[PDB]
């Protein structure tokens, strides 16, 4: 790989220059680097690794959904007849994407999990292979569709396990895990009703362990809560 | 599109 | 290149595409695969192939300003050392900006400049020469800064000359010409007075031409006027 | 920064 010669702090240094300068392809790039050094990531890095893909993947996503959107209107009743090319370029973006998730796959799979033995490291990366699961599920149309969104599921699942048994319950890890989840059963699995007991479910049980946080971890926790209490308000 | 993190 | 067995009509379409989703490497990939073709580009051609690459070297700019900055405050007094990652990575920003901008100055020369006869498209033309120029002089450093300098100050010159020949003074084409030829005054070339002369003559002279403008011409023209007094009033 | 077009 193009980044085997950089030392790993390097590569680290480089993914914070790198975010500081929105360059989240870079970001990316070095952050596969550093996890190809072979080393466990502390959870500063795990964060840098997470936030170069959801960028880089995020941006991916809105991309293929404009071009989704158009190729959809140029099937509809009463619309000319444009040729393929909406249908290549929605095509190209979804593979660049597909190819991305796989990367991230690919580093979850080849090491990062099976070294991951803390509950704080092995939830974070369960919940980023259900993240790109997902995302591979927002685009399958074929015969591994069904497969995909099982992978996604076993991942979410395995994550919510260990987070139930070894986290509490205003944990940033788990409580971003339980909103994600919860995302996928209402946009993925076609099961609301999951997605909404999930999230009211987790914010009860947040709420009332908030009393044993400091001021700083009040903060990190509340912040995603409120997450999950706008999704429930868009929900219902 | 909902929130995730 | 990857671009040569897709149609020229295609490569248009899908730059348009590209532009919905935010896809400006895209667009302008496609874009320069259609300049490769050889034929002229229309006036909406001209201006995808602008906006493309505007948008490229524009957040290649920031990011270089961004790194630059940090790159200058680790030289100062008191400031630990922190290796070579800071100079290296801001090199590896400058070394593709710098290529976006040869790519772009390429396209001109070979042969967009040349076959563009009208005096919309030849201003254009030499109005882009001028800027991915004045792109590459803020990044150098070198033997050939003032070659470089005087190359952009070259096709800024030519573009004036031709557009006060043969168009309005309220034409957006000459107004954007004399907003960007004023900020080589003031950034790159040192001359805050020639700026400022040259924003405040191109604004009154536009101001005495709207009246002979539709409505629609008229909102052209004074938006780039009103870029032009957004510039005196951070120079005064 | 300036504006330009
Ligand atoms: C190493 C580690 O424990 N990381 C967990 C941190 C990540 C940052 N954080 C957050 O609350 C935000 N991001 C986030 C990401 C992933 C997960 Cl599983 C939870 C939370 C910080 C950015 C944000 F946009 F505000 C969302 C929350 C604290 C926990
Ligand atoms: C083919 C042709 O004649 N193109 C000139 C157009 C380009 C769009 N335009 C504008 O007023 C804006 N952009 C622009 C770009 C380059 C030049 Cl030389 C002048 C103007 C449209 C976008 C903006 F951001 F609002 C700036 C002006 C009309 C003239
Ligand atoms: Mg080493
Ligand atoms: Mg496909
Ligand atoms: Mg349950
Ligand atoms: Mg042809
Ligand atoms: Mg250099
Ligand atoms: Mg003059």
């Amino acid at each position: 790989g193009a980044m085997g010669s950089m030392e790993r702090a390097s590569l680290i240094q480089k993914a914070k220059l790198a975010e500081q300068a929105e360059r989240y392809e870079d970001m990316a790039a070095f952050m596969k680097g550093a996890v190809e050094k072979g080393e466990e990531l502390s959870c500063e890095e795990r964060n840098l690794l997470s936030v170069a893909y959801k960028n880089v993947v995020g941006g991916q996503r809105a991309a293929w959904r404009v071009l989704s959107s158009i190729e959809q209107k140029s099937n509809e009743e009463g619309s000319e007849e444009k040729g393929p090319e909406v249908r290549e370029y929605r095509e190209k973006v979804e593979t660049e994407l597909q190819g991305v998730c796989d990367t991230v796959l690919g580093l979850l799979d080849s090491h990062l999990i099976k070294e991951a033995g803390d509950a704080e490291s092995r939830v974070f990366y369960l919940k980023m292979k259900g993240d790109y699961y997902r995302y591979l599920a927002e685009v399958a149309t074929g015969d591994d569709k069904k497969r995909i969104i099982d992978s996604a599921r076993s991942a979410y699942q395995e994550a919510m396990d260990i987070s139930k048994k070894e986290m509490p319950p205003t944990n940033p890890i788990r409580l971003g895990l339980a909103l994600n989840f919860s995302v996928f059963h209402y946009e993925i699995a076609n099961s609301p009703e999951e997605a909404i007991s999930l999230a009211k479910t987790t914010f009860d049980e947040a709420m009332a362990d908030l009393h044993t946080l400091s001021e700083d971890s009040y903060k990190d926790s509340t912040l995603i809560m409120q997450l999950l209490r706008d999704n429930l308000t868009l929900w219902t | 599109f909902p929130a995730t993190v």
